[PDB]
């Protein structure tokens, strides 16, 4: 009774039985180095080139130009999206000269921005990388949990797709750094990374109201993810 | 002696009436010189947030005196305020 | 068309909330010594010139400029004839230099808009401006 | 001489006989107009502006006295110069659809570009005289 939307990322949309739940959220969580950017590039990349549906890239840490050939490491030129105007990074990352707090704030300016972009680009599909980052940006940890649920309210009100890519502390522990677990709840995706071989996996933990292969698949980086052995 | 600059907020919240206020009386009291301060809305204006890299409201963005510089908060820690408008160390 | 997007701009960019302000009457244009008058007029001019040589091209930002001019034309409140003034003689400039080029001088109409650009932004400094 | 030049001239003339500044009446605002005195509003400054673009260029006409009687509109309304470009834009899309419909060059639209500096110039004249000075 929910419907998703395909990601085309290679056997993906079989273990999640079709891909991911449309106007929603799914937390993309995993250590450093598990391949959640790879994701979050690979899943607005294919809305675009497959389906023609703009994507919004929403970069926390990473600057536009890192993400850009951060992605050629990948296999994937940007820059050209970018050039036909079907995809937009928006530069949410801190500004190198240093941002002095001096009293109580909220993130109303980034949910009006992000909204302003979707629908200046007419996007329907947003990758947010990496919402942990934030919270090491500045220190008051329960407004920035609070401004993430309303982001991810409005995103959803917009009826938009969203993928939120979120760092951990090991495979085996937490789901995602700082709680947001326990606001961006019902989708959530683990990413493994451990070993004589590195050996890489897929894990969709939670799809709440809805289907899904339970349990660890393994999957290569290639050109792109590639999940395997799962019938 | 010149101050050029731009405070974003967020409709009519507390904390950006307040920064607003603070700001304000600074300038006009304890701040010598020329000054132009330019209010914006950024639930009325997102573009000119884009522009500006602008994440967290309110944002206090310091054209002059040189160089560049942000500051967030409703700004009740008005020190971090007079250092940046160079009326105290 | 270029006129649908500076009209979708000046949208974007304009109708603040409002400007707080503070100037000095020493400064303004008419009461500058003979050498602080055109030493400002000589800023306005290179500004304005960056400006429009940069605005139709893709990738620079040339609202910060504008907003220098601006911020700069109202401090000193300058006449917003003495910046059509500017507009004048730089695109005299720029035709006897079209000349010796023998190309069109069709361009130069374009840069009307830049004009339009810049005398918006200063008058709506005014418009929104909390006297007092 | 050139139009543009003349326009010009035409605004340092000016110069001479405005007040000082102004003061205005906050009620009489188009922010604080009903929704049908909005579009009273709006539609007299577009019958306006269209008479000033079509007798703009005319020499034997006052555009001068309706380039003021606009511009002293917008004004005392606080009509800002983006809703002036706005009415310009609208006036200039219905021109274009009339002028390919008779087959005429489109490129008589840019010397109205012109008539549009000319009010606006006018307009923003008030604006910089909106405030106290000296």
């Amino acid at each position: 009774e929910v419907k998703k939307i395909p990601t085309m990322i290679e056997g993906f949309d079989d273990i999640s039985h079709g891909g991911l739940p449309q106007g929603a959220t799914t937390l993309v969580s995993g250590t450093s180095g598990t391949g959640k950017t790879l994701f979050a590039v690979q899943f607005l990349y294919n809305g675009i080139t497959i389906f023609n549906e703009p994507g919004i890239f929403v970069t926390f840490e990473e600057s536009p130009q890192d993400i850009i050939k951060n992605a050629l490491s990948f296999g994937w030129n940007l820059q050209s999206l970018i050039d036909q105007g079907k995809l937009f990074i928006l530069d949410a990352s801190p500004d190198p000269d240093g941002q002095e707090v001096a009293g109580d704030f909220d993130l109303s300016a980034l949910i009006e921005r992000i909204q302003y972009a979707i629908r200046k680009y007419k996007a329907t599909r947003v990758s947010i990388d990496s919402v942990t980052a934030v919270f090491q940006q500045y220190d008051a940890a329960s407004v920035v949990r609070r401004e993430i649920f309303r982001l991810a309210f409005r995103l959803a009100q917009l009826g938009v797709t969203t993928i939120m890519t979120t760092e951990r502390v090991d495979e085996y522990g937490p789901v995602a750094r700082f709680g947001v677990e326990e606001f961006v709840s019902d989708n959530v995706v683990i990413l493994r990374n451990v070993l004589e071989r590195r050996r890489r996996t897929v894990e969709i933990l939670k799809l709440r109201g809805t289907t899904h292969m339970k349990g660890e698949y393994p999957f290569t980086i290639n050109n792109g993810i590639n999940i395997f052995d799962y019938k | 002696k010149t101050a050029v600059l731009k405070l974003y907020v967020a409709g009519n919240t507390p904390n950006s009436v307040r920064a607003l206020k603070t700001l304000n009386n600074i300038l006009e009291k304890e701040f010598k010189g020329v000054y132009a301060l330019k209010v914006i809305d950024v639930l009325k204006n997102p573009q000119l947030a884009e522009e500006d890299k602008i994440l967290a409201t309110p944002t206090l963005a310091k054209v002059l005196p040189p160089p560049v510089r942000r500051i967030i908060g409703d700004l009740s820690n008005r020190e971090k305020v007079l250092i940046a408008l160079r009326l105290l160390a | 068309d270029p006129q649908h997007r500076l009209s979708q701009k000046l949208k974007e960019r304009l109708g603040y909330l409002g400007v707080y302000y503070k100037r000095d009457t020493a400064f303004f244009f008419r009461r500058m010594s003979p050498a602080d008058k055109r030493k400002l007029l000589d800023e306005l001019r290179s500004i304005y010139r960056t400006i429009v040589l940069e605005y139709f091209n893709t990738d620079a930002k040339v609202n910060e400029r504008i907003d220098e001019f601006v911020s700069k034309a109202f401090f000193a409140d300058i006449s917003v004839s003495q910046v059509l003034e500017i507009h004048v003689e730089l695109m005299d400039t720029f035709s006897k230099q079209l000349k010796l080029e023998g190309r069109s001088e069709d361009i130069l109409l374009d840069y009307r808009l830049t004009l339009i650009d810049v005398i918006a932004h200063l008058s709506e400094m005014y418009r929104r401006s909390i006297p007092r």
